């Protein structure tokens, strides 16, 4: 089974470089060109370049024509691509394609996702709401949070809606939970690693 | 270059109908080197067609493709729960290699009336606007400050649609500073209800 | 008998 | 750029009052853009065909212009042909033994 | 004996002018038997010789479909071409393809050939071995990293020992009474005198088929084998009696010998 592993995501400043790691597996790693495509947040795939592992040859978009170069290893069927000169245009998911013996991108990597930010990490801010219930999470630094309510025990109706970026360079999620009109007499469970905070509340009007 | 143009952006339909999606490409295109892909959201992309028609390993037969030229298209036989996401057409006949827009298929449903819950400010913030549990997507929520509009003081969120009803939840959030609030004393324009909802 | 269109660009 | 090469010949052997064909066979040139007329007397010849466009292993193009004539005593026939190589266009007359 | 079947293209672009000048022709040894011309009324592939026209509807549908694929690929590369070497939109350029298949004595495939010129220069060619390409610069060297991605050689390999090679014998086989059938060259010989004591003998080569013929004068001036526009060619070559006119053609079981009387 052909199977492309990637590297993890990364987090970076302005100004750096980062290098993403392409592992091939399942099939002669010689017979096939390595491609590589960029998805940014929203918007649909651009192919930045491809590399013939035989010979190391490249070509590349024109675009990115001293963003990113592309490498790659006989040995450990690896591919690399190195992105320099890192901007918060170029945060994005990067993935390593396939190509087809005759055309095509026929296996995918499961994806880098590549952030470029001034910020090392901020902590979450639960504001809760009550008039449904709420837990608002503000300002906080990089993604995920996990939003949770009762430790799991009410996941009917748990519309927890995903992050947003703010002016400030800082996420805010919202996640909701619906409640019949009979409960007036009836936990937010928001959790961040780099953060090592879970903050646990209550929603009383 | 060879730029692909999808059509339409999001196309709703029902589970068990046909899908027929277009991708045009502003240049003639081998059809050998046309391709089909299919990304969930969340997941990284998948081949679905090669060479304009020829199914990838693993697909299932209700996928076929077709064209030639600069019109190709997208059929699936019958909508199936896995088949609504994005699809994406390329080209790989000449440098640099593009990509179209992409395609989202909706579920269809019924035209399902939101149910707003305006939520004041909190202490320990902003106010937030919820719609629950409403389709179609298209909903304005359009902010009021003592009987006048605002635009462009809004942070807005939609959620995926609801895997079980069809539906979609937002969360509009009419951002202001604690001492312009205190200066002055939402509007739902969604299609399944008639009047602009305010409290 | 001209070949299939399995050349592509230059 | 390199410049056409002209053969103005008959496909049958040449005899007074007899129909024949009389050819111009211009080849070796590039590019394509070429402009070959056959003369009769210096009257240019309306009715003139040519062959496909085709070329030789070095790239260089070749046509085949002709014509049905009837050659008589006294009556000098020729090809005219111009090309971007040629600043003044070229004339090459008839030899019934060329 | 060997055969071999050839197709040559030839895309004009014509800055303001839209669509390039695109014509392509076939041959079966020096026989052309199909053309297009992209400014012609028909749209479509045309029969050049008799015995291809026994050809059903189909093949000259498939057959002009193909060329006007040819033609597409050769509209993308003119524009391609054009920003690979960084040339004006308001000049004219031209590219040319060449390829073919041969066979030999058993009708088994011989060898195969591929190139591609642009203004008349080399541009990029498939090597005899089938498998890799020759470049001339570094814009056909992205060009060779293009095509070696899909393995575009692979499939054109398969096709000139394949479908090339299978579909000439059928051209020879339909083209039975006129593709195997040699004609040898008609001989005649002309006297002239050009100086005070030398004179110039020109012997004549005419009507005959394949065109590859040899005449020497071994123990001079000739010209290139012109076609005589029935299908046949013409060749003679002069000299200004140790040396006679040695003709040597596929349609002589033996040699000609001449000599002026």
């Amino acid at each position: 089974e052909v199977q492309l592993q990637q590297s993890g995501p990364e987090l970076v400043k302005p100004g750096a470089s980062v290098k993403i790691s392409c592992k091939a597996s399942g099939y002669t790693f010689t017979d096939h060109f390595m491609n590589w495509v960029r998805q940014s947040h929203g918007k649909s795939l651009e192919w930045i370049g491809d590399i013939n592992p035989n010979n190391g040859g490249t070509s590349y978009n024109q675009k990115f024509k001293g963003k990113a170069t592309l490498t790659v290893d006989k040995s450990s069927s690896t591919a690399f691509m190195e992105v320099r000169s890192l901007t918060s245009d170029d945060s994005a998911v990067y993935y390593c394609a396939r190509r087809g013996y005759y055309g095509s991108f026929d296996y995918w990597g499961q994806g880098t996702t590549l952030t470029v930010s001034s910020a090392s990490t901020k902590g979450p801010s639960v504001f809760p709401l009550a008039p449904a219930l709420g837990c608002l999470v503000k300002d906080y630094f990089p993604e995920p949070v996990t939003v949770s309510w009762n430790s799991g025990a009410l996941t009917s109706g748990v519309h927890t809606f995903p992050a947003v970026l703010q002016s400030s360079g800082l996420y805010s999620l919202s996640s909701v939970v619906t409640v019949p009109s009979s409960s007036l007499g009836t936990i937010c469970n928001v959790n961040h690693k780099p953060s090592n905070t879970k903050v646990d509340k209550r929603v009383e009007p | 270059e060879i730029v692909m143009t999808q059509s339409p952006a999001t196309l709703s339909l029902s589970p068990g109908e046909r899908a027929t999606l277009s991708c045009r490409a502003s240049q003639g295109v081998s059809s050998s080197y046309f391709s089909w892909y299919q990304q969930t959201p969340g997941q990284a992309p998948r081949l679905l067609i090669s060479g304009a028609s020829t199914r990838a390993t693993g697909i299932p037969a209700r996928f076929s493709g077709s064209g030639s030229g600069t019109d190709f298209t997208l059929t699936i036989s019958s909508l199936q729960p896995e088949d609504f996401a994005v699809y994406y057409c390329q080209q790989d006949y000449n440098l640099p290699y593009t990509f179209g827009q992409g395609t989202k298929l909706e579920i269809k449903r019924t035209v399902a009336a939101p149910s707003v819950f305006i939520f004041p400010p909190s202490d320990e913030a902003s106010v937030v606007c919820l719609l629950n549990n409403f389709y179609p997507r298209e909903a304005k929520v359009q902010w009021k400050v003592d009987n006048a509009l605002q635009s462009g003081n809004s942070q807005e969120s939609v959620t995926e649609q609801d895997s079980k009803d069809s539906t979609y939840s937002l969360s509009s959030t009419l951002t202001l500073s604690k001492a312009d609030y205190e200066k002055h004393k939402c509007e739902v324009t969604h299609q399944g209800l008639s009047s602009p909802v305010t409290k | 008998f001209l070949p299939s269109d399995f050349f592509p660009s230059i | 750029q390199r410049t056409p090469k002209i053969q103005v010949y008959s496909r049958h052997p040449a005899e007074n009052g007899k129909s024949n064909f009389l050819n111009c066979y211009v080849s070796g040139f590039h590019p394509s853009d070429i402009e070959v007329d056959l003369l009769k007397n210096g009257e240019r010849i309306e009715k003139v065909e040519h062959s496909d466009l085709s070329f030789s292993k070095d790239w260089s193009f070749y046509l085949l212009y002709y014509t049905e004539f009837t050659p008589t005593e006294k009556d000098e026939y020729a090809c005219r042909v111009n090309h971007v190589t040629l600043s003044q266009p070229k004339i090459v007359k008839w030899d019934r033994d060329m | 004996g060997s055969h071999s079947m050839r197709y040559f293209f030839t895309s004009v672009s014509r800055p303001g002018r839209g669509e390039p000048r695109f014509i392509a022709v076939g041959y079966v040894d020096d026989t052309q038997f199909v053309r297009f011309d992209s400014d012609a009324a028909s749209q479509r592939m045309e029969p050049r010789a008799p015995w291809i026209e026994q050809e059903g509807p189909e093949y000259w549908d498939g057959e002009t479909r193909k060329v006007k694929a040819h033609s597409q690929t050769h509209r993308v590369d003119l524009g391609t071409l054009r920003g690979y070497y960084n040339q004006s939109e308001a000049g004219s350029h031209t590219v040319q393809r060449m390829y073919g298949c041969d066979v030999g004595s058993d009708w088994r495939f011989l060898r195969g050939y591929h190139q591609y010129a642009y203004d008349g220069k080399d541009y990029i060619a498939l090597k005899e071995d089938l498998r890799s390409w020759t470049a001339a610069d570094m814009a056909a060297q992205t060009t060779k990293h293009k095509w070696e991605a899909a393995h575009v050689a692979e499939q054109l390999r398969a096709y000139l020992e394949g479908t090339c090679v299978e579909w000439l014998r059928r051209y020879l086989e339909n083209g039975k009474e006129t593709l195997q059938r040699t004609d040898a060259p008609k001989t005649h010989m002309t006297h002239h005198a050009v100086s005070d004591h030398e004179a110039t003998l020109r012997c004549w080569a005419l009507s005959f088929y394949p065109a590859e013929i040899t005449l020497t004068w071994q123990r001079t001036e000739l010209v290139e084998t012109r076609p005589a526009g029935d299908g046949t060619f013409q060749k003679w070559a002069a000299v200004v009696q140790r040396y006679t006119c040695h003709v040597q053609h596929e349609g002589l079981p033996k040699p000609l010998t001449l000599r002026w009387e």
